[PDB]
């Protein structure tokens, strides 16, 4: 969840920088002198099981790929019965085989997964 | 026997809806595996004993009714050549073919070969031939026959050269 | 198994979990690094509980999250990770921790000047080189009767 | 290398492989394989840009990132955001002739590529095309017997003929490639919509999506296994 | 009357693959080589390095198939008499040669495949094979060569211009790498392979990437890559890369590479820095500067362009593999399957022979120039070619 942050002037990279008297979070450029006060105070996370890219792939024109299979379940969106469906995309030995639906009229995704901690995707 | 493959045909049939339930219980996340064994070794190897003990059932099947007089089995019966599994993949079903020790696997792009769709896991996407000799097989299970075919093949030539050496 | 215990189920599940090599790795969830600049409150609404419990230190905060399945299913206590954290790494790093009943599993830790290199390399030690419960060696361990 | 791939179906005879030290990596064609000779590029390249391929040099994918990356002969040209029309055209184009029957084309629909190829030395073999609709209910194969018939007068006369059949769109060349993009029937009953206890069992079409057809199963073997009788019936070694 | 639109059967499969035997044949891979090898590539042999330093090749024809004799001479040569002769079943090349200053012709014997357009049999009839004592159940695609009938087995390779990745196992330093086989249809057939190298295995510290360019006797940093093409600051060179602005994982990944190039701050530094990797101390600046470049523009994915204007489409591509590198690394696509026979390509008789013949022109055409370098001032080795063919 960081967002990463370039100087106004150059386009490079920013990095922190503590206000040792205030106490608050700086990012500076190495290049310039720019700087500009953080937006949260999360520098860097490392998810060590995650789920980015479980649904890489959903693109405006799924439903066009013969190769999908498609099923008769219904979305929770707008009750229509026109899906693609898909395992997790991500590459790992460690996936479960849910799977990834794609409502072809309203582009709703959801899963077949009934432990959803998910919102997103 | 017209009754034994009806059988036969049922012995197999359950099997493939083990499968499908096991199926669509991974699908909904609610198969547990068990201690270091991923979810999907925990799949295969589950689908791979119900297609196995398929085959087998149906093999038992064929070889109880098979009479005194049916020549195969006089000879199985006095130990001058064939066995069970011959009897069974000839007259009942040849089963789950592999290739190092997996079902067949995807080598096109989420699937085995381009005639199924992505994403099957099912026995027929896999490699389960249901059809014994007699019966034939279709061309899908007869490219994994020949996949895993080959595996021996190979296999048989490494095994000679190794041996030979190691005896010497 | 000795000679008496060798048909308890659960003296069996103890002795895997006695032999099991186990890292922090192996039950995080996320690991994260806050400027959190003012070690007595808390920019993290949720640890206010975990801060709000203490009858020198960096403002850079290391905050890993655990694993409540995998901490249970390897018999391990949060007081047992914090020790193992602490002996580790001593008077050289400052690190307290969620309690067991505490509805999520919190590590949080701080150095004790350019300190951000510290904490990533710092957070690669904890994640991999520390042996939890087990012996090194051995990856995994199956019950069969 | 020694193992049968999945990829070698229809081009490569699961079969014929001699033994020994040579096993798996000698190999025959597949009795209907060919392959490609080559073919000059530019004319596609420059179509693409008429059919508003976007230049590298234009690219900011910040600003469009939707895109679909359009690679030809292994070098990324540019991007283009209606990749589903560009594919529908250059297919037609091919299936008439005004793109070489031997050229490849990809679109990977979730990868958001569309590779093109026009080089020598690919392998490829035909399979029957099959279209919604008709008119007439579902999908169906472009080959009709009408067709057949043409083709049978000219055997019979011993003028419709092969490239007949590629040049009416009919038939067309798939290689390994863009065989991952499609979805083939095995015989053309898997199009229509109490069995023979002892035929074969058979796993129908749980398949509306099919884009074609194999001409004929058997002709994933090469020259030997053709001439083995019943080989269906026999183990595979 | 049966409809004309009526859907096909099974049966009536046969009657299409029929069809495709009365025209292909069997043996259609190799006659449908040759003949674009006589054809076409033969042409382009020539029209690449055409010129030297002046005299400069033109048209080719191919006459029909013939024999220098033991004395009687120069005979049209049928394949029942070449077997029979242990003769060598060939026609011969004439190039279209110019003298011009600056400070028809033959060069050579080609074995011609049986049935190809050059060959007698191919326009014959029944009878006509039948006269010339040819089985015409024959099918031809092989040649005749000092009386034996010779085939060419195809052969199978890698297609060069794909980008591949792969993990690298255990106690390697670098986890995964990248790599594509630059190659040419125009130009020669000269493979530079880059290669884009993930350093540390996961979770070690600062994991880099670095490529290996050719002549350059360090891996590069890939930021400097981008720099001495041009392409400066982090934020532009980032989006060549991940184009995703929302993908903090892949850009929390290239930061160690920000880190590792944040040194060079321009074009002209960054190619000095290579330009020294390639270079003996000494070279003077302007000479390694333009080392790099030369580097760069030629030898650094040259399938793409080796002409002057073309980084910005170097750059993404060199982007573009990194992307597949990362996406492999994080464990989003797995590693790249080395025997999809998609990507394979068989070689068959024409390009055999070009492999050949193209080397061998390049001998002739050297020879051509030493009647030259020591001319202190029609006199070619025509046999080089015919016998490097046959041989
Ligand atoms: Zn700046
Ligand atoms: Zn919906």
């Amino acid at each position: 969840m960081t967002t990463f942050r370039f100087c106004r002037d150059c386009n490079n990279m920013l990095y922190p920088r503590e206000d040792k008297e205030n106490n608050r979070l700086l990012f500076e450029c190495r290049t310039c002198s720019y700087v500009e006060e953080a937006g949260s105070p999360l520098v860097y996370r490392h998810e060590l099981i995650t789920n980015i890219g479980e649904t890489a792939g959903v693109v405006q024109d799924i439903g066009s790929d013969p190769t999908l299979p498609r099923s008769d379940r219904e979305c929770p969106k707008c009750h229509s019965r026109e899906n693609v469906f898909f395992q997790s995309q991500q590459r790992r030995k460690d996936t479960s085989m849910v799977l990834f639906f794609v409502c072809l009229s309203c582009s709703h995704i959801f899963t077949s997964d009934q432990k959803n901690k998910r919102t997103q995707f | 026997d017209g009754p034994t493959m009806r059988e036969i045909t049922e012995t197999i049939a359950e099997a493939k809806k083990k499968v499908l339930d096991v199926t669509k219980e991974a699908q909904a996340n609610l198969l547990t595996a068990k201690h270091g064994m991923t979810l999907r070794e925990s799949f295969e190897d589950n689908v791979v004993r119900f297609l196995n003990e398929a085959r087998d059932k149906a093999g038992r099947l064929a070889e109880v009714n098979l009479k005194d007089l049916n020549n195969v089995k006089q000879m199985v019966m006095a130990g001058s050549k064939g066995s069970f599994i011959n009897i069974a993949q000839m007259s009942a079903c040849v089963g789950q073919q592999s290739v190092e020790g997996k079902r067949i696997a995807f080598g096109f792009v989420d699937r085995t070969l381009p005639h199924f769709s992505k994403d099957d896991y099912s026995p027929e996407s896999k490699g389960f031939v249901e059809n014994s000799y007699l019966r034939g097989l279709t061309p899908q299970e007869f490219f994994f026959h020949a996949m895993g075919g080959r595996e021996g093949l190979i296999d048989t030539a490494v095994k000679t050269a190794e041996t030979g050496y190691i005896q010497r | 198994l000795e000679p008496g215990h060798a048909a308890d189920q659960e003296q069996a599940k103890l002795i895997r979990s006695a032999i099991e090599h186990t890292t922090l790795k192996s039950v995080t969830i996320a690991s994260e690094i806050y400027y959190d600049p003012d070690p007595r409150s808390t920019v993290i609404p949720e640890d206010e509980e975990i801060i709000q419990l203490h009858l020198q230190q960096s403002p850079w905060l290391l905050r890993l999250e655990l694993d409540r399945a995998a901490m249970n299913d390897k018999d391990l206590t949060m007081g047992q990770v914090g020790e193992r954290i602490k002996q580790t790494f001593k008077n050289d790093l400052f690190v307290i921790w969620s309690e067991d009943n505490d509805e999520k599993l919190i590590i949080r830790c701080r150095v004790v000047a350019e300190e951000d290199h510290m904490l990533k390399k710092i957070e690669n030690t904890m994640l991999e080189n520390i042996t939890l419960r087990g012996v090194e060696n051995i990856e995994r361990v199956v019950m069969m009767k | 290398p020694r193992q049968l791939h999945n990829t070698h179906w229809g081009l490569v005879c699961p079969a014929e492989t001699p033994e020994g030290q040579a096993c798996g990596l000698v190999k025959n064609l597949s009795l209907m394989s060919c392959i490609s000779v080559g073919t000059d590029p530019m004319p596609i390249i420059t179509f693409l840009s008429e059919w508003g391929m976007e230049p590298l040099e234009d690219y900011v994918p910040h600003q469009s990132p939707d895109a679909t990356r359009v690679f030809v002969n292994g070098v990324w040209h540019g991007v283009h955001r209606n990749p589903a029309r560009l594919m529908e055209t250059l297919r037609t184009l091919r299936r008439k002739g005004d793109i070489n029957p031997e050229v490849s084309m990809i679109r990977d629909i979730r990868e958001k590529e569309l590779k093109i190829f026009t080089d020598a030395g690919r392998v490829y073999r035909p399979l029957f095309i099959v279209e919604d609709d008709e008119s007439l209910g579902h999908k169906e194969l472009k080959v009709r017997k009408g067709h057949i018939a043409k083709l049978m007068a000219t055997e019979y006369q011993d003028e419709y003929t092969w490239s007949s059949l590629l040049n009416e769109g009919l038939v067309e060349y798939i290689d390994a490639e863009e065989e991952e993009s499609i979805l083939i029937a095995m015989q053309p009953e898997d199009l229509e919509p109490d069995v023979d206890p002892a035929k074969r069992i058979r796993v129908s079409h749980h398949a509306t999506t099919f884009t074609h057809c194999e001409i004929h199963p058997s002709m994933i073997l090469g020259v030997a296994a053709s001439i083995i009788p019943f080989p269906d019936h026999n183990q595979s070694p | 009357f049966e409809d004309e639109s009526a859907p096909i059967t099974a049966e009536d499969s046969w009657a299409v693959i029929s069809a495709f035997f009365r025209e292909k044949g069997l043996v259609s891979q190799q006659l449908d080589s040759f003949n674009q090898f006589v054809d076409y590539t033969l042409q382009d042999i020539i029209c690449e390095d055409s010129t030297l330093i002046e005299i400069s090749f033109g048209k080719i024809y191919v006459t029909k198939p013939m024999v220098n004799e033991s004395d009687g001479v120069t005979h049209a040569l049928y394949p029942q008499e070449a077997r029979l002769r242990n003769l060598t079943y060939s026609s011969g090349l004439f190039v279209d040669v110019k003298k011009r200053t600056y400070e028809k012709v033959f060069i050579g014997r080609l074995p011609i495949m049986l049935r190809s357009k050059n060959c007698y049999l191919s326009e014959a009839t029944e009878s006509d094979l039948y006269k010339l004592k040819e089985c015409p159940f024959d099918m031809g695609g092989y040649f005749i060569i000092n009386g034996s009938e010779k085939v060419l087995i195809a052969q199978e390779r890698s297609a060069g211009n794909i980008v591949q990745v792969f993990k690298k196992a255990a106690p390697s330093p670098i986890s995964h790498v990248a790599e594509i086989r630059s190659a040419l249809e125009k130009g020669s057939r000269f493979i530079s392979t880059l290669q884009v190298k993930l350093y540390g295995r996961e979770g070690s510290s600062a994991r880099t990437i670095k490529a290996t360019l050719p002549y350059i006797k360090q891996d590069i940093p890939i930021v400097i890559i981008f720099r001495a093409l041009g392409i400066i600051p982090d934020g532009e060179i980032l989006e060549h890369i991940c184009y995703d602005v929302n993908d903090w994982q892949m850009l929390e990944m290239l930061k160690p590479c920000v880190e590792d190039g944040f040194v060079i701050q321009d074009r002209e530094t960054a190619l000095d820095f290579i330009g020294r990797r390639g270079t003996a101390l000494g070279i003077k600046k302007e000479k390694r500067i333009q080392y790099a470049k030369d580097i760069l523009q030629k030898e650094f994915l040259p399938h793409i362009t080796q002409l002057e204007g073309f980084e910005s489409r170097k750059a993404f591509f060199l982007g573009y593999m990194i992307n597949r590198l990362l996406l492999c690394a994080l464990d989003r696509k797995d590693q790249d399957d080395r025997d999809h026979f998609g990507k394979k390509r068989l070689d068959l008789a024409g390009p055999l022979l070009a492999q050949l013949f193209k080397t061998l022109f390049k001998k002739l055409t050297k020879d051509i120039f030493r009647y030259m370098q020591r001319t202190v001032e029609l006199a070619i080795n025509a046999k080089t070619i015919t016998s490097g063919l046959k041989y």
